[PDB]
């Protein structure tokens, strides 16, 4: 996922289990998330100013769908109660909904930034 | 299919 207004480059590594940012020419790397990350596939961003979100899904042993800010400090838990096999991630700008979907239960589903 | 990419 690509950062069109901060002018960056975020990816999801499934074998180093972690969350790197960088430039658009790739300058300058860094890893992002870490912590409780153990199979990240989906990356989606919403660079407006005012809500400056990622989200990703992990599909490890507890899967779930997080949110955090841009620069990883808030970091949170939003959907984490029927999910099997998360895959894939986009967000609907307009109305600020985010789409996931599932492997495993076979579904799609749309939701807000707060996983109500 | 196996979920793993590879
Ligand atoms: C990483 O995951 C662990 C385990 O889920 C988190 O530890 C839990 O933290 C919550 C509060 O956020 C506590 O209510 C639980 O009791 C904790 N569990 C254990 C066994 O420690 C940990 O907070 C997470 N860390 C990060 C950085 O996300």
């Amino acid at each position: 996922a690509v950062d069109w207004i901060g002018r960056n480059l975020y990816w999801t590594d499934y074998a180093l289990e972690t969350i790197e940012v960088s430039k658009i020419d790739g300058s300058h790397r860094t890893v992002l998330i870490s912590k409780n990350v153990t199979k990240p596939r989906g990356l989606a961003l919403d660079p407006r100013m005012g809500d400056n979100v990622m989200f990703w899904s992990d599909w490890g042993h507890h899967p779930r769908i997080e949110r955090a800010s841009m620069d990883g400090t808030m970091r949170t838990v939003i959907v984490q109660e029927k999910i099997y096999w998360p895959c894939g991630l986009s967000i609907d700008y307009p109305n600020r909904l985010i789409y996931f979907m599932d492997a495993y239960l076979d579904y799609i589903e749309f939701c807000d930034y707060d996983g109500h | 299919x196996x979920l793993x990419x590879x």
